[PDB]
């Protein structure tokens, strides 16, 4: 029922905005009337697509059974059959929560062409949800990659001065990396015969089959969570995507690599998993540590930011290939609170003061607090967020991921703590001078935050706050789903 | 109402039959999860202990706290795959 | 911004702009080039195949 | 609601000003956007462009959609996760393991009577807390002898 | 004891101990050597006539020096192709077979030798970043397996019963290890602390 | 059928006088033999029954359901190529007139046709020469249909010579099996299959891998394709390879008999040198044509990897590549023909010199597409992101059956590379998107009335007049969701190609 109407659904509302936006292109040069006000009726059609998807998996969520063991409301649909469980199920709200944000966020900060832009947001957010709905490799891999088509367009059309090298890049990297996982997964279906989630479980490879296929998926998922070395793509895409392309890159398109995880290496390369976890972990600590003293350099403001979403990202890979509950559950909890945290900064950063002054240099802006005290609040008081202070759920998901490295290696998972310390310097750095001195020379007073963006800010801190509070809301939805990822034999 | 565990050991079953490994998988889990239900009390009584015996709990609780530094180790969720996957008698 | 763009977009973009120059001079229409790369391939029918990763890195040399 | 007589009046009187960049009873309903003649819908743009050309962030149009149909979406999954009759498996085996000791010691006199006096709600809060309960037996029951059946489960052993 | 690191490695036969005659690599060397410079030298001079022929002819003379070849070049690459038969063929002596590490040294050194030849007027350092790249390359080539895996392919593992048409049985164990294409449904323990070794969830904690 | 309507056409076409109008309905005689052959060949051959392989002319041709399927192919896509030449393509007569302006232009298709579908049954080598050189004669003079043309007459002298060399190593290679063997049918050389010389079939690879333009061989397409009229490139970029490819895959078919793994090196080498050169060779290009060459180069390289493997999952993967390959391909340049409609007119630096028979010939007179006709634009999209190999699209599954065949018979080198391969050549992919698309806004506000299409009239100012035909949008329309929306039926679809057998039986 659930991915049967959430498809039906929106390919009727994607067929709608084109019938009506499209319905007068024929020398008729006339003036309509959804034009007016920026497409304001178009742009209302999409914006209440985008909540009524957040209502579909609501249903589905009412019957939902968290003790039980196994895919729910299991479905077939297209040939391919559709489950949900308790890690599935957040990651789809999650990611269906953050689209009327995407849409609200370029409400009206974009040259034309707003109907384009709504069909291809609502266009992304259903791929990326349907990803984790999937059961099998193969459509995993179908749902991973159709993305790119879609947010290439957007980056190069709504895009900086520099989309041209960021549409390259997003396409590249990103295309060429998840080959080398399809690589893997053409074999699983070569000697299985069948890339089903449950039937993959079972088997175990030879332990030099393992390595390789490792690899393959290892390839695909480094680039995309991203880590070091591979990780210079995302700084040069998010600095010049559009705000809504940089929010659900930053929201829900990272997070893909963590569900790739739990997917596609922990139940079926299980043997193997145990084996790379050191190299996982060396991996993740540099890319924690070198990516904290890059962001320390950085003039740009949506690139100190893009940074900042590599070094806990880094983290999040910790938990998660920890063989234990506590750094798995500290793994998502994590993902779900960097994706309300990591969008938030990209608003304050990107849609807010550049808006306004159109310049992303760090040297013209100090002092805000001045003449800007309420964009002030909401620049601290995510800044503490982002740096895992306690009461916010980013701390919830770092202090469990960095127990849970600890528990599992506790030589080198002892390194992850060093999070606590670089994520606040290279933060509250930028947050320092933001709001420190006198009011910057350079600008020239305007408005303070506006209605829509303080709306944005509060239903983004709104929910890292609750789960930072009682993570119980989450944890019991996860609690069942993530004890079967779990592998060791005691004696 | 209050479902129950199925017991159902990987030993017993064909894994060709779909629903008897997913019994099996299902039954090592809530098996584990109870044994972390009994470290809980355990750990409860420890603190109870403690609270009220002051300096005496060194003495009174002595053999409270040996067993929860016992069942620590292994009253923990260790998953089924571990099991599943491995035949420890080879 | 050093290694990580030399095994990169900029190195990569070096290196695809020298291979492409090269590939650009090897499009024209005549009738002796295509003639003698047609019986050069002929070669390899004669040669034994243990002798193809030799031809492979003279290749390779040819294209610098 | 287009009123083309209102428009005409709109529309002329910005004439009245040759000069350019040197209303509130107009609005407008869901069935004039498909089925205004062009000529009509053309007249209004050039007022509603030369409107806005004779003029702080607010009615924007997406007040109305986050306010009716975002929020309550948020209380609803508020109220999902607090009031949702949901067990997760660690509050199903705290349950599975008072069911099962009542199981072992049927004979037990002072056991059943604090069980049956132990209520569902306090299930969870079982040790020292505010509520004034006799667990004091419970305890001391899972204490002695171990109620799980994981050593049935593993019929292998080294 | 050793380090439990994973082996991406695609399965080749393996040569029982007292097997692997070696190959004369003076005489395989000699064979690519002297035949790559006759035929180049005898090309060039082939070349050469085409040359008196005609040079009033733009269109013999442009396809004509795509194909010339400079005298550091007529000697160097019939050197790079002997050092590498012979680097070649000399690595694999020792090392009772064919390996990427040893094909990966053949072929960089291979490289600089001939580099260093037709390619003199060029920084030293460039020489070596084209040589790594060159070696690289070929030992990729051997890793991958040459052309085709052959005899190690799923579809020849297949035709052997070493693939998994049967399916699986959890109630059949094996000692010995599985086929580098077979899935079981259950493993020995042992096995699995000759993989991971014990520790951090194996068999204690 | 499509011998005894060759003869009536060839007549008919000589008796009545010469008119723009008359060529163009004779054209659509053409198109309804070629319909008419397709429900003849429909109504009498099905997969069922050739399964198991019928000799037809004292055993000279064999049919089998592997030929069978590529035969109906053949016969869909001239159906389609057909529609270009009977119909407008954009309706301005400057542009149009030109595809009306050769009567033998139909009638060479329908000389060309009967050798495409021929090719593939050959089952002597006597016909298998006579065949090849009646496919090939007709394509020389489809290439030089337009003598009045110098680029087109340049192009088909450089196909005649090639062609031609290509013929006799094909020739030659039959001639020395015929001397080893004194035979001359297929089936009767197949019982000596262990005892002839293997690498004498590999020569008659060779010259059908020139007629192909594999690499080495690759610069006289890469040439000819590019000097061609944009009308015929379409056609003989791609209905060659429909049969030459399919006559290669039942040759390697008995190759792999005797399981000679020196020959199969030879063409991995040959399939390796292909995708460096399809894929860095287009990088830096600025025509269309020469960079859809090198991306026919890149996808023949595919192909040959399964037909190269050359098993059970070579003919799920070859089947359902070439079929949607060719869609892709007639998609492609029926956009490209329709949206000269959209070029700027001049009333200056570089001298650029545009002629009739190529109004589109550089990538950055795609320019502004998207906003002058965003449906066209989307389509050229979906069919990009098709040969990219973006799913759920058709040239996604296209790659995922081609790597299946080739992992399971253990080509892991060919198998990386042409991942490589796709990643390279998905840079010059996208520079076709960047032109669409990316300057959308910083040009949204501007005056074009300086278009072609600016230059035809107006009927009445009162009624709707279509910018485009209505049968070139229809097909445009028609494919390009179905490339975009095969998921829907994907399932059934690829389980009729398990049906197709080529001697699999049991
Ligand atoms: C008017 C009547 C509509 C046709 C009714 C019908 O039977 O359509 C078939 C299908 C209904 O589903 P059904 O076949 O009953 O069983 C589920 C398996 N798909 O319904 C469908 O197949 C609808 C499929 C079209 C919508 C999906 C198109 C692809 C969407 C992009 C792919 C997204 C995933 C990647
Ligand atoms: C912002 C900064 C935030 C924090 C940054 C990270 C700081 C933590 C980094 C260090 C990791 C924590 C150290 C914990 C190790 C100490 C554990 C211990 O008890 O030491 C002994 C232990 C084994 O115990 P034992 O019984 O004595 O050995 C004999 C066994 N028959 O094991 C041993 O024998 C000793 C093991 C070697 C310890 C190496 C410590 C140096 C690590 C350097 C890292 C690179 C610099
Ligand atoms: C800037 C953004 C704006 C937002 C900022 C403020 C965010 C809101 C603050 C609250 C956060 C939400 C978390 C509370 C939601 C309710 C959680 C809950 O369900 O409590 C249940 C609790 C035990 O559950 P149970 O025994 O099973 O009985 C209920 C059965 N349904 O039953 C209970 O006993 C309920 C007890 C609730 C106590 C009030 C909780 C409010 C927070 C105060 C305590 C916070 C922790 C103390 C921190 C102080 C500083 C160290
Ligand atoms: C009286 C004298 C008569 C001379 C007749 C020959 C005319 C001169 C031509 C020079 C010799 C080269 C051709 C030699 C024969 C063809 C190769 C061959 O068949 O192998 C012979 C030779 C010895 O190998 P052998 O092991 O004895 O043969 C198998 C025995 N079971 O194997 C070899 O080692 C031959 C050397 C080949 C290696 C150099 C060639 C590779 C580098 C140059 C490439 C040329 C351009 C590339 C062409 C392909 C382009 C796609
Ligand atoms: C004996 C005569 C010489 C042998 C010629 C062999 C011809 C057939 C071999 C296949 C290559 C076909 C490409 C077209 C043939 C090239 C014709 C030629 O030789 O011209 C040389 C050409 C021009 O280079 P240039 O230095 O500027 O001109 C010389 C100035 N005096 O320089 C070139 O650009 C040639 C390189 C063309 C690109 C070929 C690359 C193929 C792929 C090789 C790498 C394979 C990738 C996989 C590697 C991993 C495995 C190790
Ligand atoms: C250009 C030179 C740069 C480095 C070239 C490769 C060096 C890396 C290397 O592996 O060196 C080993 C090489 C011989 O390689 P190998 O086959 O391993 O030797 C036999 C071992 N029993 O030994 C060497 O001679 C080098
Ligand atoms: C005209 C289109 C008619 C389609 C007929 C397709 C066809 O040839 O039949 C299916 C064929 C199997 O046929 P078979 O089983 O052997 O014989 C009995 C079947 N009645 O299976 C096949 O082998 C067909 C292989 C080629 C399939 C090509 C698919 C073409 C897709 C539609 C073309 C686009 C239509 C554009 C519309 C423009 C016209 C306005
Ligand atoms: C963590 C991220 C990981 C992802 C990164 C993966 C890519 C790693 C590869 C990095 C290597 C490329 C980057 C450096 C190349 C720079 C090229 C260059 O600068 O040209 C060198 C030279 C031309 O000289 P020039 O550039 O003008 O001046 C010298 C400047 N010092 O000309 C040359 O010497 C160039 C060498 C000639 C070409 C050799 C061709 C070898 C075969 C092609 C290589 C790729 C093979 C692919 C095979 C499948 C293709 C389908
Ligand atoms: C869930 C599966 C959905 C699949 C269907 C995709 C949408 C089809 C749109 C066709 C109609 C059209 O081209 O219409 C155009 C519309 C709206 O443009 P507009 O602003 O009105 O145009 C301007 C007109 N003015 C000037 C009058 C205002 O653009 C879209 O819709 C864009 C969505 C597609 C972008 C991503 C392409 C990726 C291709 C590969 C995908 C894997
Ligand atoms: C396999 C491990 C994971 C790696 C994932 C893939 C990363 C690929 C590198 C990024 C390239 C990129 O983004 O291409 C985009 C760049 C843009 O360059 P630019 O910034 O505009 O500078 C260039 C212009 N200048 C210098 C004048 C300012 O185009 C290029 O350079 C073109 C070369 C394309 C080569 C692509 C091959 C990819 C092979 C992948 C496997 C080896
Ligand atoms: C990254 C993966 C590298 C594997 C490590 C390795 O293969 O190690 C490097 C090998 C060593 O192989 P060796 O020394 O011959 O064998 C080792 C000893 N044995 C015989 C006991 C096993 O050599 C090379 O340079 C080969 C280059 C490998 C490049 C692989 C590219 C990535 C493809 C992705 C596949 C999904």
């Amino acid at each position: 029922m659930l991915v049967q109407n959430l498809i039906i659904f929106n390919i009727i509302g994607i067929v709608l905005l084109v019938l009506l936006n499209n319905n007068n292109n024929g020398i008729l040069n006339k003036k309509s009337l959804l034009t007016i006000k920026n497409e304001l009726k178009l742009k209302q059609i999409g914006l209440i697509i985008s909540i009524i998807n957040i209502l579909i998996i609501i249903e589905n969520w009412i019957g939902f059974n968290s003790n039980y063991y196994g895919f729910q409301n299991i479905e077939r649909f297209l040939n391919i059959y559709w489950g949900i469980d308790g890690i599935s199920l957040l990651l789809v709200l999650l990611t269906l929560i953050l689209g009327p944000i995407a849409i609200l966020s370029n409400w009206k900060n974009l040259k034309g062409y707003y109907t384009y832009y709504v069909i291809s947001i609502n266009m992304l957010v259903i791929l990326m949800a349907l990803n984790f709905i999937c059961l099998d490799l193969v459509s995993f891999y179908i749902l991973f990659e159709s993305t790119l088509a879609p947010l290439f367009l957007l980056i190069g059309i709504y895009g900086a001065n520099n989309k041209n090298k960021a549409a390259y890049y997003v396409l590249i990297y990103t295309l060429a990396s998840s080959l080398f996982m399809l690589l893997s997964i053409v074999i699983y279906y070569i000697i299985i015969n069948s890339t089903d989630y449950i039937y993959i479980n079972n088997i175990i490879l030879s332990i030099n089959l393992q390595s390789l296929l490792f690899i393959g998926i290892i390839i695909g998922i480094a680039v995309k969570t991203p880590l070091m070395p591979v990780h210079t793509w995302l700084p040069t895409v998010h600095s010049e995507s559009p705000l809504g392309g940089s929010i659900l890159l930053a929201g829900v398109i990272l997070k893909l690599a963590i569900y790739g995880v739990i997917r596609l290496l922990l139940p079926n390369l299980s043997e193997i998993s145990m084996m790379f976890t050191p190299i996982i972990y060396i991996i993740s600590i540099l890319t924690l540590i070198y990516s904290s003293l890059i962001t320390l350099k950085q003039t740009d403001l949506k690139v100190i930011i893009a940074y900042s979403s590599i070094s806990h990202l880094a983290v999040c890979m910790i938990g998660i290939f920890a063989n234990n509950l506590i750094g798995i559950n500290g793994s998502l909890i994590l993902c779900l609170a960097h994706g309300f945290v990591s969008p938030a900064l990209f608003i304050l950063v990107g849609g807010i003061l550049y808006d306004r002054y159109h310049n992303r240099l760090i040297n013209y802006y100090q002092g805000l607090s001045t003449f800007m005290p309420i964009f002030s609040i909401y620049l601290v008081v995510f800044s503490f967020c982002n740096t895992g202070t306690p009461l916010s759920g980013n701390f919830v998901g770092e202090f469990l991921s960095i127990t849970g490295a600890v528990i599992r290696h506790p030589i080198i998972g002892s390194l992850t703590a060093a999070s606590v310390l670089l994520s606040a310097c290279y933060q509250m750095k930028l947050t320092n001078r933001l709001t420190g001195s006198v009011f910057s020379q350079y600008l020239h007073i305007t408005n303070d935050v506006t209605n829509r963006e303080i709306f944005l800010l509060n239903w983004l801190l709104i929910p890292t706050i609750i789960i930072g509070i009682y993570p119980s809301f989450v944890t019991n939805i996860l609690n069942l789903a993530s004890s079967t990822l779990i592998y060791s034999v005691l004696i | 109402d209050h479902v129950r565990s199925p017991n159902v050991s990987f030993d017993d079953i064909d894994y060709n039959n779909s629903q008897d490994l997913h019994n099996a998988q299902e039954s090592l889990l809530r098996e584990q999860w109870i044994r972390v239900s009994a470290l809980k009390v355990c750990r409860k009584a420890l603190e109870s202990c403690y609270k009220t015996s002051g300096p005496n709990h060194y003495e009174d609780c002595r053999e409270i706290a040996e067993k929860y530094l016992n069942m620590l180790p292994d009253h923990r969720i260790q998953g089924f795959l571990g099991y599943q996957k491995n035949d420890p008698s080879k | 911004r050093g290694i990580l763009q030399l095994f990169g977009p900029l190195g990569l973009w070096k290196l695809s702009t020298f291979i492409s120059s090269k590939l650009n001079k090897l499009v024209f229409l005549n009738i002796g080039f295509i003639l003698e790369i047609i019986v050069l391939s002929w070669l390899l029918i004669v040669f034994k195949v243990s002798l193809l990763k030799y031809i492979l890195l003279l290749i390779i040399f040819i294209i610098l | 609601a287009f009123n083309l007589q209102l428009e005409k009046e709109i529309r002329s009187k910005i004439d009245s000003l040759p000069k350019l960049n040197n209303v509130t009873n107009r609005k407008l309903s869901l069935t004039d956007y498909l089925f205004q003649n062009a000529a009509n819908q053309a007249l209004y743009v050039d007022n509603e462009a030369d409107l806005k050309e004779l003029d702080e962030n607010e009615n924007e149009g997406w007040e109305k959609i986050m306010y009716v149909g975002f929020v309550p979406t948020m209380i609803l999954i508020f109220a999902i996760v607090l009031f949702k009759d949901d067990k997760s498996i660690d509050e199903w085996a705290m349950d599975e393991l008072l069911l099962r000791l009542k199981e072992k010691n049927l004979s037990d006199v002072e056991l059943i009577d604090e069980l049956d006096k132990l209520s569902k709600s306090h299930v969870g809060k079982i040790g020292a807390s505010e509520i004034n309960k006799r667990d004091a037996v419970i305890i001391e029951r899972i204490l002695n002898g171990e109620y799980d059946q994981l050593s049935g489960l593993k019929k292998k052993e080294l | 004891e050793q380090f439990h690191l994973p082996q991406p490695f695609w399965p080749t036969t393996k040569t029982k101990e007292g097997e692997y005659v070696p190959k004369d690599s003076i005489r395989e060397a000699s064979k690519v050597f002297i035949g790559s410079g006759v035929l180049l030298g005898g090309m060039h001079f082939r070349r050469l006539m085409q040359y008196k022929k005609g040079s009033a002819r733009p269109g013999l003379a442009k396809y004509l020096n795509l194909f010339s070849l400079s005298k550091s070049q007529l000697i160097g690459f019939p050197v790079a192709l002997g050092a590498f038969s012979f680097l070649s063929h000399s690595f694999a002596n020792l090392q009772e077979g064919q390996t990427a590490t040893g094909e990966f040294a053949a072929s960089s050194i291979a490289s600089l030798i001939g580099l260093s030849i037709f390619r003199t007027k060029k920084p030293l350092s460039s020489n070596v970043a084209i040589a790594v790249g060159m070696g690289s390359l070929f030992g990729f080539l051997t890793w991958a397996g040459n052309f085709n895996l052959g005899d190690n392919s799923y579809r020849a593992a297949l035709e052997a019963g070493n693939g998994n048409e049967g399916g699986f049985d959890n109630k059949v164990i094996k000692t010995e290890r599985q086929g580098f294409w077979e899935g079981v449904y259950r493993r020995p323990l042992s096995q699995t602390v000759e993989d991971l070794g014990e520790g951090r969830g194996i068999i204690t904690q | 059928m499509l011998f005894t309507s060759l003869l009536l056409i060839i007549v008919y076409g000589s008796l009545v006088n010469k008119s723009h109008l008359l060529t163009k309905l004779i054209n659509r005689l053409g198109l309804i033999i070629i319909i008419y052959t397709l429900l003849i060949h429909l109504n009498i051959n099905t997969l069922e029954n050739l399964s198991i392989g019928i000799n037809m002319f004292n055993n000279l041709l064999l049919i089998n359901s592997f030929n069978n399927t590529i035969i109906e192919l053949i016969l869909i896509i001239c159906i389609l190529y057909v529609l270009l030449i009977s119909f407008n393509i954009t309706g301005l007569s400057i542009i149009d007139n030109l595809n009306y302006s050769k009567r033998t232009f139909i009638v060479i298709v329908l000389f060309n046709i009967i050798g495409l579908t021929l090719l593939p049954l050959v089952n002597d080598i006597m016909i298998l020469f006579i065949i090849i050189e009646l496919q090939s004669y007709s394509l020389y003079l489809l290439t030089a249909i337009f003598n009045e043309s110098h680029n087109s007459t340049k192009s088909a002298l450089y196909y005649f010579i090639v062609g031609s060399i290509a013929s006799f190593i094909i020739l030659d290679a039959t001639v020395s099996i015929y001397d080893d063997l004194g035979l001359t049918n297929i089936q009767y050389i197949l019982m000596y299959i262990d005892k002839l010389e293997i690498f004498d079939l590999l020569c008659l690879l060779f010259g059908l891998f020139i007629k192909i333009g594999l690499a080495p061989f690759y610069s006289y397409s890469i040439t000819i394709y590019s000097l061609s009229p944009t009308i015929i490139t379409n056609y003989i970029s791609l209905m060659p390879k429909l049969s030459i490819l399919t006559l290669i895959y039942i040759i390697m078919h008995y190759i792999n008999i005797v399981n000679n793994t020196d020959l199969n090196y030879v063409i991995s080498f040959l399939i390796l040198i292909s995708m460096f050169i399809g894929s860095f060779g287009g990088l830096n290009v600025i025509r269309i044509k020469t960079l859809l060459a090198y991306s026919s180069l890149l996808n023949v390289s595919y192909m040959l990897l399964a037909i190269l493997s050359n098993s059970n999952e070579s003919i799920i993967a070859y089947i359902y590549y070439i079929i949607q390959y060719s869609l892709t391909h007639i998609n492609i340049f029926s956009i490209i023909l329709v949206i000269s409609i959209y070029l700027p007119i001049m009333n200056n630096m570089l001298n650029v010199m545009i002629t009739k028979y190529s109004p589109i010939e550089y990538i950055n007179q795609l320019k502004n597409l998207f906003i002058n006709n965003i449906f066209i634009a989307i389509a050229l999209c979906i069919s990009i992101f098709s040969l990219i190999g973006i799913p759920p699209l058709t040239g996604f599954y296209g790659k995922y059956l081609v790597l299946i065949s080739g992992l399971n018979n253990g080509y892991v080198l060919l198998s990386i590379v042409l991942i490589i391969a796709s990643s390279i050549s998905t840079v010059y992919y996208a520079t076709i998107l960047k032109v669409l698309s990316f300057d959308t806004l910083s040009f949204k506000d501007i005056i074009s009335n300086n278009l072609i299409i600016n230059t035809s009239p107006e009927n009445n100012n009162n009624e709707i007049k279509p910018e485009i035909s209505n049968v070139i949008s229809y097909v445009i329309s028609s494919l390009t969701l179905i490339i975009l929306l095969i998921i829907i039926q994907y399932e059934n679809i690829v389980k009729g190609a398990y049906l197709v057998l080529l001697y699999n039986w049991v």
